[PDB]
């Protein structure tokens, strides 16, 4: 029997709920952090190393955890996935301020101190942010591939990922129209070596029983476009024979009438009658995925047909080239060659089937890091280095403040130390020794020394090419501080239940 | 349920410290100690509290033993050492909980203690020289503050400091030494204390001995005795032959504790001897050690050169009271302070304040090395040790950091018992001491402590709140030793 | 009240994984304990192949689930050694638990296991003394079939099924892609019979009925049709007239197209069948639907369910003339085998029990798959645990030259790879530890790498005479998949089950 509804008890319960929601996702921090399985409730368990996804799929019942996870989601929708460094940071702020609240410090004093410390840190970070945007990035991008391949060093993948980074950066440059992760993806192809994997400027989907109608389509056709169909193409007692015959006749006639090159439908196509479906004289498809559709009308320009024999000029319209090849021994589907093809789907050719998760956790950050480096100019060292620098500034400045805010700003500064600690703990190397050495060498030697994820030692992340834009870090820190102050400001909760 | 017996020891220590925490400082609250048979005891200082508290936990017994041992060294800081040890135990327990082995914690604590005792030795005060005048004055006033006599504080202050300085000895080692019992009290009737003048020698307020003492006699020899010169019925009647023999040996001023002689008047104009009833033993021993004479139980027999000497004797009336001016003897022990007023009862707080001022002056006179009080030194070392720890880089960084953080409990407790929020006082102390090192020009700021009367930061080198260096050094050493002994337990 | 956080969840995962492995560790090897299977309905079957047991086992824990679904991704590439994969995974999990007992972080254990696996891969590459000329290896293939079928009395007629299999794959092996497709199903299970009843028939056999109870089965003509049209006294006279008109037009379509044996999958009138028999052509009613592909592929034709698609080049084809007693008491079927060998050939099996049919077809599938690997890559290593012992020795040697915690992972991986010979010895009813360590000492003192476990209690532990062999790429794939299994399950630290509210 444990209850808490008064002001201070309410605050301590709320920040304990924040503690538990942080513990739920604490260990996933870092490029090579732990991974978690969560069941969806019907048996389709989900596995994902991402931190934001865990919060998205997590059920939250506590109001404090609810508002914290809403702040996290708000952070997610703006810039990448900083939620890992925000939920954890805010929750450990609350954990650090626990005893001061317990001793009777008024929450308004805490909020004022935290806001002052946040303003000081955001103002102080801008004197350290360094821009290398001009220094050989768009032209002579060797620095940009250096930063990209920094992501997965100390691996045998480095030889292949060098070419991988060069080629994906080529794709980004030729599609530098604010690319997202929706228009760019990876498609698993069984077999082959890692070096065999390539890129195609179009969709890539395997043909199944219900997916493709017939082979030997006119691949080298100079103007193939997409056709969308909402009517079935499949095959009083005798009163349905004539209707079925007429339906089949008009379905066969429509393909030649409208002249559609490839027809995409939301219905299965029977490959047991492959020759029967080949009588249309033109290629027809069914069971198209939603992503495949969305990637084909905004690039090629496919039309929509809803009638039995609907005709349009966008079934055989203007698109560059059609591709249909047996990639890896299996014939895939490629709606490439589009006038405004903002599409670069990565052909994942590899032997092991489990390498899909490696690509999920390995290359979507590489495209993410290169896009982040391109979009912004000024960056600071990562791996917790900037957190230690901010902690040093704030801890040293706190002792110059007479008044209650001194202890609180000191607690905020020492709270800022969690990120390097969490990184090195997820790496498996014990946090105390590495963190102490980092603190000493960082308060003395340099302003950018940070944890190394590979050799487990103090590494100059600036010269290691670990770039984090100043604006993204600023926004993440501000959001975390705002969440902490918002939780602190709450002292009473009202429910008003049904019965 | 229960586990990690180390935490149990730490909690026992924390409880023991919390029993005595609130009594720290001159303004501490009292504790009422109840025994099995029901008697009660009221006291302020926690030394007797530990000496009287019924300890039962084996871990707490170690702290009690170490505090008692600390009492045997200098007799102060037992509350402070217990509180510091408890804070160290709590912080070390937390460090253990965060996966730091106690061995590294112990090593860090040892290094922190050594660094603290080295840092303090180069930031203390040895200005208790002949040029230290105002510091002693306002130290006496601070020990005498919050009293109605603050209107005329300076006169009593300079009087008492002159009295204490003029009577100093010089021992075998050459270190000046002061007996508190050397100076005594002397009441007077009539005008108030504002006209009290320091008496250069011991003065007794009793019947007038004789008028035969000149304005200043060339030789005044103290032939003190202990019998009553009374006619009875080397002499059967001890009135004439023994006094004649002692005068032949060269006795100028024969002291008689008991009754006066019947015919002393004729003998006191040719020899000038003393006859006043009820000579106090406390003052008799002091005057004997001053002039150098010894008390003679019997005279029937060494007596010529062994007896003491006095430079001059003055017969005068002070505050409508005749006093005997046996002053300027061989060794400076003979001195008294006249308490002008009406009775000692209405000026009980006045004489008690004078006594405590004399005590706080003699604390700083001996052990010429002195440090500021009022939590100044704790804040200074707390600032020092964090910067010292951040330059190590070993596993002992957190140990020294927590040592520095826990060292602030003494000023915090002092502020708490002073009815001010300890947060503001501690923060202000730390802020003042921060610029004491990061700003070299503001070097004359280390001696900033907390004032218990007003609850605001205040310089204590100028104020006079002072402590012997040995007391704090031993307190820190013993707290570290107790903490290490507790952490070694498992 | 209670919760499962931290490394306790990982310990529970290891417990579940080792429970599953202990379940599967008794059926490994030719002498492995057979395992019946029961369904909720009550179906009873007894199978020794672990792939089926994994596939249809009911597992409740999410760890064991993940195990079985990502273990099912082994049969398609190889089809053999799934039991080996699971046993190795359980051994790795148990050794990982042993390491975690001493405070090692799971990430370090996983990376050490990964390096141990790759090192074992190169070592196993360098140790194998395979033969690369086994293309015209019809005689060694007999030994391969015997080894794949040495668990039962099957060796009595292995002297027949081995050449059955080599002829089957010879009719299937093509030197341009070297694989078996969907339509090449070489399966025909007939319940009841004998070991001799399972013989070599390159024909199409179906369980359908005749046109007439005593119709002449001798239809050598390849003009065989397929009908997708179903059956869809005033009304009786109208129906009779419609039937007559449909018969006349369908016969006219036959004459125009040349598709005589019009087999229909629905009801009809037997009078038309009698009239057609009078016209020297049969017409079978109520035939199977998806049997068009198998019938047409008898000489190379494809499915032609359209009325006019079945032309001369795509007639209902027949395999090769033969007429024997198809069934004594069972309804004999048509002779649909006259003309030419089938690219998608199908063999005839008439084993005397359901389980013998199952084991025969699964063994044939594994044999064709492994030799498909052989023509793809003719690299083999001697099994029986000899490869495992060699890899264990190499890994143990590699254990010293590393200063980090990787040495512990090296040692654990070696002690886990050594489990397979232990399992083989145990399932053979003999002291596992003693026999395995004796073979290990023999291999460390004598450089022979083909010294394994004499599971069949034959002469020597050396498989050179015993001809126990398996493809090298199979061993590499098995080891790599097991290592990826343990690596990816070792990452997982917490499972948050919805619905089960934490009270
Ligand atoms: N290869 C690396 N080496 C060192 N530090 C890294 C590396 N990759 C990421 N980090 C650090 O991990 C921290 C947290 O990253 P995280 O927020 O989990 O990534 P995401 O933004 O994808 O969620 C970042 O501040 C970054 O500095
Ligand atoms: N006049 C004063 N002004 C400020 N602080 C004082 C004063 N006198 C004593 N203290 C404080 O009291 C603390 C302990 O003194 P005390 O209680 O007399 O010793 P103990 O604790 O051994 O009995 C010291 O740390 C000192 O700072
Ligand atoms: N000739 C043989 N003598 C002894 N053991 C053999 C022989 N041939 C194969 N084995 C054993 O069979 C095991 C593999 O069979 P198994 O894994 O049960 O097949 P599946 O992979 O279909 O489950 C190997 O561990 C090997 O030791």
């Amino acid at each position: 029997g444990t209850d808490s509804s008064q002001g201070i008890p309410q605050l301590v319960s709320n920040i304990s709920a924040c503690q538990v929601i942080a513990e739920a996702v604490r260990t996933t921090l870092g490029p090579r952090g732990m991974d978690k399985l969560i069941v969806d409730g019907r048996g389709k368990a989900t596995i994902s190393n991402d931190g934001a996804t865990i919060l998205k799929l997590l059920d939250v019942v506590h109001p404090a955890a609810k508002t914290l996870v809403d702040i996290a989601k708000s952070q997610d929708a703006e810039v990448g996935d900083g939620t890992t460094s925000v939920t954890l940071l805010a929750a450990e702020f609350l954990k650090q301020v626990k005893p001061y609240v317990e001793e009777g410090l008024h929450p308004q004093i805490i909020i004022r101190a935290f806001r002052t410390a946040t303003q000081l840190a955001v103002n102080k970070i801008k004197e350290i942010a360094v821009t290398v945007k001009k220094a050989d990035k768009v032209e002579q991008r060797k620095l940009l591939e250096k930063c990209a391949m920094t992501a997965l060093s100390s691996k045998l993948i480095s030889q292949q990922k060098a070419f991988f980074a060069k080629m994906v950066v080529d794709a980004v440059m030729m599609l530098d129209d604010l690319l997202q992760l929706k228009m760019i993806g990876i498609k698993k192809v069984q077999g082959g070596a890692l070096e065999d994997s390539q890129l195609v400027a179009g969709v890539a989907f395997k043909k199944t029983f219900s997916y493709a109608g017939f082979e030997m389509q006119p691949k080298k056709y100079h103007n193939p476009k997409i056709a969308l169909l909402n009517v079935e193409l499949e095959l009083d007692y005798q009163a349905i024979v004539d209707a079925e015959w007429n339906i089949l006749y008009d379905k066969l006639e429509k393909i030649h009438h409208s002249g559609a090159k490839v027809v995409l439908s939301k219905l299965p196509i029977g490959d047991v009658a492959t020759q029967y479906f080949a009588d249309r004289d033109m290629f027809c498809a069914g069971r198209v995925p939603e992503e495949d559709l969305k990637r084909t009308m905004m690039a090629c320009g496919g039309s929509i047909q809803t009638s039995v024999n609907a005709l349009s000029a966008d079934v055989l319209g203007r698109c560059q080239v059609f591709e249909e090849t047996q990639i890896g021994g299996e014939r895939y589907n490629f709606f490439t060659g589009c006038p405004k093809a903002k599409t670069c789907t990565f052909i994942l050719r590899g032997g092991a089937e489990q390498f899909m998760e490696e690509t999920e956790r390995s290359l979507h950050d590489a495209i993410m890091i290169v896009r982040r480096a391109i979009k912004n100019d000024s960056v600071v060292a990562g791996g917790g280095a900037i957190e230690m620098e901010l902690s040093k500034y704030l801890r040293d400045y706190s002792r110059t403040i007479p008044g209650k805010q001194q202890l609180l700003i000191g607690a905020y500064a020492k709270a800022l130390e969690i990120i390097p600690r969490q990184l090195c703990d997820n790496a498996g190397f014990d946090a105390t020794n590495i963190l102490n050495k980092l603190r000493a060498r960082h308060a003395q030697g340099g302003t950018w020394y940070g944890v190394d994820i590979n050799n487990e030692d103090i590494a100059d992340n600036f010269e290691a090419f670990v770039w984090e834009p100043a604006m993204v870090r600023i926004n993440a820190l501000t959001a975390a501080s705002e969440a902490a102050c918002l939780i602190v400001s709450v002292d009473e909760t009202i429910k008003n239940p049904r019965s | 349920t229960g586990e990690t017996i180390r935490s149990q020891n730490v909690m026992a220590a924390a409880s023991i410290a919390n029993i005595v925490k609130s009594s720290l400082g001159p303004v501490g609250l009292d504790k009422m100690l109840v025994d099995d048979i029901g008697d009660v005891t009221i006291t302020n200082d926690g030394a007797t509290i530990l000496k009287l508290l019924e300890v039962e936990h084996p871990a707490a017994k170690v702290l009690c033993e170490l505090a008692d041992l600390q009492d045997k060294e200098v007799g102060d800081g037992t509350t402070s050492v217990v509180i510091i040890a408890a804070e160290l135990l709590k912080n070390a327990d937390e460090l253990v909980k965060q996966k730091i082995h106690p061995t590294s914690v112990i090593s860090g604590y040892r290094l922190a203690c050594k660094e603290a005792v080295r840092y303090i030795n180069e930031n203390l005060i040895v200005n208790t020289d002949e040029l230290g005048r105002d510091c002693l004055i306002n130290a006496a006033k601070t020990s005498m503050s919050s009293k109605i006599i603050g209107i005329n504080g300076d006169f009593f202050a300079n009087m008492v400091v002159d009295a204490v300085l003029a009577i100093k000895y010089t021992d075998i080692r050459g270190q000046p030494r002061y007996p508190v019992n050397s100076v005594n009290i002397l009441k007077a009737h009539g005008r108030s204390q504002m006209e009290s003048m320091l008496i250069s020698g011991y003065a007794l307020n009793c019947v007038v001995g004789s008028q035969g003492m000149p304005k200043r006699i060339v030789n005044a020899k103290i032939a003190c005795l202990d019998f009553s010169l009374q006619k009875t019925k080397r002499e059967s009647d001890i009135t004439k032959e023994r006094i004649q023999k002692i005068l032949a040996t060269g006795a100028n001023v024969i002291l008689t504790t008991g009754g006066i002689d019947d015919m002393c008047l004729k003998y006191f104009v040719e020899a000038g001897a003393m006859a006043v009833r009820r000579v106090l033993k406390r003052d008799l021993k002091r005057i004997a050690k001053a002039s150098g004479a010894t008390i003679l139980s019997t005279l029937a027999n060494f007596e010529a050169a062994m007896l003491g000497q006095a430079e001059e004797v003055v017969q005068e009336r002070i505050c409508d009271d005749e006093l005997i001016l046996i002053k300027n003897t061989k060794a400076r022990t003979s001195a008294s302070i006249i308490l002008r007023g009406a009775n000692d009862f209405m000026c009980d707080e006045m004489e008690r304040s004078l006594h405590d001022a004399l005590c706080v002056v003699k604390r700083v006179l001996e052990s010429k090395s002195v440090v500021p009080g009022g939590g100044a030194v704790e804040a200074a070392l707390s600032i020092y040790l964090e910067n010292y720890a951040t330059s190590m880089g070993s596993r002992e960084q957190l140990a020294i950091a927590e040592f520095a953080r826990s060292l602030l409990v003494i000023p915090n407790t002092l502020a708490v018992n002073a009815a001010q929020d300890s947060t503001d006082l501690v923060a202000k102390l730390r802020a003042f001491h921060n610029e004491a090192q990061v700003n070299p020009e503001r070097k004359n700021l280390k001696w900033i402590g907390l004032d218990l009367s007003n609850g605001k930061p205040r310089d204590n080198k100028q104020a006079g709140v002072f402590e012997p260096t040995i007391v704090k050094v031993k307190s820190l050493k013993f707290a570290t030793e107790a903490a290490i002994t507790i952490l070694r337990i498992d | 009240k209670s919760r499962l956080m931290g490394l306790e969840a990982l310990k529970s995962h290891i417990m579940a994984a080792k429970a599953v492995a202990n379940t599967m560790r008794t059926s490994l090897g030719p002498n492995g304990l057979d395992k019946m299977m029961v369904d909720k309905d009550g179906d009873v079957t007894v199978t020794n192949d672990g792939a089926t047991i994994l596939s249809m086992m009911d597992v409740d824990h999410q760890i064991a689930k993940l195990m079985v679904e990502l273990s099912k991704s082994q049969d398609d590439e190889i089809g053999d050694g799934t039991t080996g994969v699971v046993v190795l995974a359980g051994a790795l999990l148990e050794e990982a638990e042993q390491l975690l007992d001493r405070g090692i972080h799971p990430i370090r254990i996983a990376d050490g296991y990964e390096q141990a696996a790759r090192v074992a891969i190169e070592h196993l590459d360098k140790i194998s003394d395979s033969v690369l000329v086994d293309i015209k290896d019809t005689e060694p293939l007999i030994q391969t079939a015997k080894t794949t079928l040495g668990s039962k009395v099957v060796n009595s007629c292995h002297r027949q099924m081995a050449e059955i299999a080599v002829n089957a794959v010879l009719t299937v092996a093509d030197m341009e892609r070297r694989d078996v497709d969907f339509e090449l199903i070489k399966v025909e299970g007939k319940v009841g019979g004998r070991l001799e009843d399972t013989k070599l028939i390159k024909g199409v056999i179906v369980d359908k009925d005749f046109s007439h109870p005593q119709m002449p089965k001798k239809v050598e003509d390849a003009k065989i049709a397929i009908l997708t049209c179903p059956f869809e006294v005033e009304d009786y006279k109208a129906l009779q007239k419609y039937e007559k008109e449909k018969f006349e037009e369908m016969i006219q379509q036959i004459k125009e197209t040349g598709a005589n044996l019009a087999i229909c999958q629905w009801g009809f009138d037997d009078e038309a069948n009698h009239l057609l028999l009078q016209n020297n052509l049969p017409a079978v009613r109520w035939v199977g639907g998806p049997e068009i592909e198998l019938i047409a592929i008898a000489t190379g034709g494809r499915i032609v369910p359209r009325f006019s698609e079945l032309t001369a080049e795509k007639l209902g084809f027949a395999g090769l003339v033969q007429e024997i007693s198809f069934g004594t008491t069972k309804d004999k079927m048509l002779v649909i085998e006259q003309c030419k060998n089938s690219r998608a050939v199908t063999i005839f099996i008439r084993g005397g029990n359901k389980m013998i049919i199952e084991e025969a077809k699964r063994s044939l599938h594994d044999a064709l798959c492994v030799i498909r690997n052989l023509i793809r890559d003719n690299r083999v290593v001697y099994g029986g645990g000899a490869a495992e012992i060699s890899c264990a020795l190499a890994v143990s040697q590699e254990a010293d030259k590393c200063p980090t915690l990787e040495q512990y992972a090296m040692r654990a991986f070696a002690d886990a790879l050594e489990v397979i010979p232990m399992a083989l010895s145990e399932n053979s009813g003999m002291n596992p530890i003693q026999t395995m360590t004796e073979v290990r000492a023999r291999q460390v003192k004598e450089m022979n790498p083909a010294l394994g476990i004499d599971c069949l209690h034959k002469g020597t532990n050396d498989m050179k005479q015993q001809h126990v062999i398996e493809t090298l790429i199979g061993k590499k794939q098995q080891i790599s998949l097991a290592t990826q299994m343990v690596r990816m399950i070792l990452k997982i630290d917490d499972i948050r089950k919805p619905g089960e509210s934490e009270e």
